[PDB]
């Protein structure tokens, strides 16, 4: 709260970084997943 | 002053100047003298004045 | 230090006390109340009160106003019928500049006439307002029943009067009565010596003596209004001693012996005599208001609808036994305490001290040293105080009612 | 330079239409407020002049020539008001730095 | 007065388009850019 | 008048730090 | 400003009595309390306000009305109030008279008397004013801000309390809370104006010298809708830091930066609590317009303070905030607070180094502390429809 949830421009920042790492990370873990299935 | 006793602010006005509130605080169609009143009014004719 | 009271040649009374004090106070006293205005320019003086932060000959409206909210510094305007006093106050360092903006307040308005007319609005917002409770509207209607032409002058502005007030009724106004015979600059905290150096460079330009009033003319009469208020609020008064005689002192002494306000919160001759005879809720009271030709005094009652005869009537009666000589020695006594008690806590603070000193020098041109004053009231005596009522129980009086009169008395019954 | 001034004033054509200078004054935020101080008289005359312009503009028309203002003649009548606006302006601006 | 108005918002500011600009390169995919 | 009666007990809803919520 | 400092000397059962010498002839003595409607139990919720008004009508020692007739005749002004922390009862007097603005004093601190036949009068006025005390509606706006936001604790009930226990009170309640919250330690005998401090120490000692020896702020709303009232008002608040902290300076000073209609500021404190925050009435249709405004105002100093602006609010708070010379009652009244509250009279001078240090940049990080992406209280009375519900003033305290 106090980094990332006091100001509207920090929360924005957190938001922007973390979707940058998610997207890989989704993706990666979905190709264990699709590959686990198939 | 001394003969304000409690009732200065009634007998002083005082403007801030410079440093309950208000409550909100017609136009109507437009000689004798001294015939009694005797307002009329009607149903149909509009009502009058007999000043 | 007591204040070193002088008259500059022209005629403003300067006067000051430095009493080191953190915050001072620097007032100016102008004998231009409601009083000097005829029919032709009734409320005027209003306006003229509601207009000191106007556009002035040396600083602009926003100048005036963020100037003196940039120090954090107060300017307010005060109005009897008599007289009109502007006052600033606020630290020792920035009073150059507050001295700076009153005295260009006081001295050289321009009254734009597109500023007047942003303020009649306002004129109309202040009287509803003032006219929000019934002591107000009460004694307005009492003053104007009293008087004839001088003091009968409402301080509020009329109905009519609104949208009709102009730059040049202004103007003539202050060119009538802003003269230095009639000033008095009065200085708290500040220098005797500055007081003069600004009376020099404002202050003394508008020096004659100005345009004198008329004599006030007492009528006598009964204004009531009807409007349907849970209470009748009523004022009896006569006439009375103006200011300067001792028969001033024995009327203040006779309203602080019949009542002249609770010492005590939620809670007097009067008071007694109702209370002997009404369980309903009431206030009784004396009122006084003396200028310097004439002079009020009488009864103020507030009372339920239904009782509001008796009541009225019972407190009449206990002023006609003061004026049977039906008093004891102790009662004026402590008349006399309260009275003295009440004129220490009025100059206790720095604006009331400021205010007394201002309206002395208007009035007599000189300074009264509170001790003084103490040894005058206690000159007062218990004859004297019975001959200020029955001045009162003889003169020709005055009512001005309102509330649900249904049960209310009148003159030729009270 | 009346000269250039009369000639650019014939030119302008403000003139041919019953216009003073004033009354071809866009209505910027400042205008506008001047032209509301301005004394009734002056205002009622000045729409007049202006509705009488429009009348004209519709019929692609001018005023008889004797009818046309004249550079001497031409005063300026919110010239006086304008600079207060524009002064008071100012000086509510600095003190915003301030 | 402005100066002061002025450098509150300097670094805010640029962590606005930093905000933006991370999104930025994520969105954009760039490799070449960050 | 408007004292008689005290706010309703939301003790249910309520959530019996602040940053942290 | 060669201040007049405040000499404060104890007394054995701690009635701390404190003064401060001034030229003015007549002075304000007072007694201070540290009991209000925070340290009632929901079964004696109106015991300080009745008892505030049994005070004055006769003690043994003046029976009757002779309590209201002796402080009458000696021709001092005889007042008294409560809030939700304080109880004062104070007599304004010519100084001469100290020895009986003290005994009298004695005598309504203990020793007092609640006939019951007065006590069935007071209990009359009380529940009828009452009745009529919602024609205060400022008061009652700020009597819910306190509800709303203090919810479950004893700073939400009123210092009137409810309609319920002034019936239904009794002698013996009174004299509980007479001698329960009455206590010598937490009494403050307070003299201000043309008083000597030997001389009120002895009067003191002769008298009244035998007096005995987790509150939570709830981010919420309350709106009482009624659409017959001409105009509406609405208070927002947040939780005030204190009467200790250190910042309360540093938020009076935001608040002369703000200083609608009526749009009035406030900060109320209580023992470490509070409640900060605006309210102004107006006509319903612009409330809306007035919230977004005084949001903006809020948020403006949290994030962009000017120097100017800061000056403009140290100076007229350094015009306030004086209380010397100001008269005896007021000055009086400060330092009767002062010793309940800070232990200790602050004066004037250290207000002024308190001041002088605050700065656009410690401003704005106080103002971000307390107002930014805060959960207010607001409570709204009158034609309230267009008053936002809590998720837009909720989004509004923030940018």
């Amino acid at each position: 709260y106090s980094l990332l949830f006091r100001r509207t421009s920090t929360f924005a920042l957190t938001i922007a970084v973390g979707a940058l790492f998610f997207e890989r990370a989704f993706d990666q873990g979905a190709d264990a997943i699709y590959e686990h299935i198939n | 002053a001394a003969r304000s006793g409690p009732f200065a602010p009634v007998l002083s006005a005082t403007s801030r100047g410079v440093a309950g509130a208000v409550p909100a605080a017609p136009v109507l169609d437009v000689q004798a003298a001294a015939r009694p009143l005797v307002a009329t009014v009607g149903l149909n004719v509009p009502a009058s004045v007999r000043f | 230090q007591d204040l070193e009271f002088t008259k500059l040649p022209n005629g403003l009374v300067i006067a000051s006390l430095e009493n080191y004090a953190p915050l001072s106070r620097i007032g100016l006293f102008v004998k231009a109340g409601s009083r000097y205005e005829d029919s032709n320019n009734l409320g005027t003086s209003h306006l003229l009160r509601l207009a000191s932060s106007l556009t002035t000959k040396g600083a602009s409206s926003f100048k005036i106003t963020r100037g003196i909210e940039a120090v954090g510094g107060k300017l307010s305007v005060t109005a009897t019928r008599e007289n009109m006093a502007y006052t600033v106050e606020g630290i020792r360092s920035d009073i150059e500049i507050l001295m700076e903006f009153l005295l260009n307040v006081t001295t050289a308005p321009e009254f734009r006439r597109w500023e007047v007319a942003a303020l009649r609005s306002q004129l109309k917002i202040d009287k509803a307002v003032a006219f929000q409770n019934s002591q107000t509207r009460i004694i307005e209607n009492l003053h104007d029943v009293a008087y004839k032409n001088a003091l009968a002058n409402p301080l509020y502005c009329p109905d009519y009067r609104m949208g009709k007030i102009t730059s040049e009724e202004l103007h003539y106004f202050v060119q009538n009565h802003f003269t230095s015979a009639r000033m008095a600059l009065v200085g708290l905290g500040v220098s005797h010596s500055v007081l003069k150096q600004v009376a020099e460079q404002f202050l003394n330009m508008r020096g004659g003596l100005g345009l004198a009033g008329a004599k006030a003319k007492y009528r006598g009469g009964e204004i009531r209004e009807q409007n349907g208020d849970n209470l009748v609020h009523a004022a009896i008064v006569a006439e009375s001693a103006a200011i300067g005689n001792a028969e001033a002192n024995a009327f203040s002494v006779l309203q602080h012996l019949l009542g002249a306000g609770p010492h005590i919160k939620r809670g007097s001759l009067l008071s007694q005599s109702v209370a002997k005879g009404s369980h309903q809720p009431f206030d009784v009271s004396a009122f006084n208001a003396s200028y310097s030709d004439s002079g009020l005094f009488g009864i103020y009652t507030i009372s339920q609808a239904a009782a509001a005869g008796e009541v009225i009537n019972a407190a009449y009666n206990q002023v006609k036994a003061v004026a049977q000589g039906n008093l004891s020695s102790a009662d004026v006594q402590a008349a006399k305490n309260k009275l003295k008690a009440g004129y220490l806590m009025s100059v206790e603070t720095s604006e009331g001290f400021l205010s007394e000193i201002g309206s002395q020098a208007l009035a007599a041109g000189s300074y009264m040293p509170p001790s003084t004053v103490l040894q005058q009231i206690d000159s007062v005596a218990d004859a004297d105080v019975v001959k200020a009522a029955k001045k009162f129980v003889s003169g020709k009086k005055s009512m001005a009612a309102s509330g649900n009169l249904g049960h209310t008395p009148f003159l030729d019954e009270l | 330079l009346d000269g250039f001034r009369k000639w650019y004033y014939n030119a302008a054509g403000f003139n041919k239409l019953g216009l003073m200078r004033d009354d071809t004054l866009h209505e910027t935020e400042d205008v506008k407020e001047a032209i509301r101080r301005l004394p009734e008289d002056l205002y009622n005359d000045r729409m007049f002049r202006i509705k009488r312009a429009l009348d004209l503009t519709m019929r692609h028309q001018i005023l008889p020539k004797d009818q046309w203002t004249k550079y001497e003649e031409d005063k300026f009548y919110l010239e006086p008001y304008l600079k207060e606006v524009i002064r008071e302006r100012k000086e509510r601006e600095e003190w915003a730095k301030k | 007065r402005y100066r002061e108005l002025a450098r509150n918002w300097i670094p805010t500011a640029g962590m606005w388009g930093t905000v933006g600009a991370v999104g930025l390169v994520w969105a954009t995919d760039w490799r070449l850019i960050l | 008048s408007h004292t008689d009666v005290k706010v309703p007990d939301f003790s249910d809803y309520r959530r019996a730090s602040s940053e942290a919520r | 400003q060669s201040v007049p400092e405040t000499q404060v000397s104890i007394l054995d059962n701690g009635l701390r009595v404190a003064s401060e010498q001034s030229s003015h002839a007549t002075c304000t003595v007072g007694v201070w309390i540290d009991a209000g409607s925070r340290y009632e139990t929901e079964k004696n919720n109106g015991a300080g306000y009745f008892l505030e008004h049994l005070a004055f009508k006769g003690t043994k020692n003046r029976p009757g009305n002779a309590l209201e007739k002796e402080v009458e005749s000696i021709g001092a002004h005889l007042n008294a109030y409560s809030t939700r922390e304080h109880t004062a009862y104070l007599i304004k007097a010519l100084s001469k008279d100290l020895p009986k603005v003290v005994e009298l004093l004695a005598d309504i601190v203990q020793n007092s008397s609640l006939e019951d036949s007065q006590i069935e009068k007071e209990r009359d006025v009380i529940l009828r004013e009452m009745q009529e005390n919602d024609a205060s509606m400022q008061n009652v706006v700020f009597d819910y801000l306190h509800a709303t936001a203090f919810q479950g604790t004893p700073l939400a009930q009123a210092v009137e309390g409810p309609s319920e226990n002034v019936r239904r009170l009794s002698r013996t309640d009174l004299t509980d809370y007479l001698n329960r919250h009455y206590k010598a330690p937490r009494m403050v005998l307070a003299a201000a104006g043309g008083v000597e401090h030997q001389q009120l120490l002895d009067l003191a000692q002769k008298h009244l010298s035998s007096v005995s020896r987790p509150c939570r702020f709830t981010g919420s709303e309350i709106r009482h809708r009624d659409d017959a009232l001409p105009l509406a008002h609405v208070a927002i608040a947040v939780e005030g830091p204190g009467w200790a902290n250190p910042d309360n300076v540093t938020l009076q000073v935001a608040n002369a930066i703000i200083g609608c209609q009526s749009f009035q500021t406030f900060n109320i404190s209580y023992s470490d609590t509070g409640l900060l925050g605006a309210h102004f009435v107006c006509d319903a249709m612009s409330i809306d317009d007035m919230v977004f405004f005084l949001q903006g105002q809020w948020m403006r100093l949290c994030t962009s303070a000017t120097e100017s602006e800061v000056t403009r609010g140290k100076n007229i708070l350094r015009n306030a905030l004086v209380s010397h010379l100001d008269g005896t009652t007021p000055v009086c009244e400060d330092i009767g607070r002062s010793l309940l509250t800070y232990g200790r009279r602050i004066p004037l001078a250290e207000w002024e180094s308190r001041i002088q240090e605050v700065d656009a940049q410690m401003l704005r990080d106080i103002c971000s502390k307390y107002f930014y992406d805060q959960c207010p209280a607001v409570a709204g009375y009158g034609p309230i429809e267009q008053l936002p519900d809590y998720n837009r003033i909720r989004s509004g305290m923030f940018w």
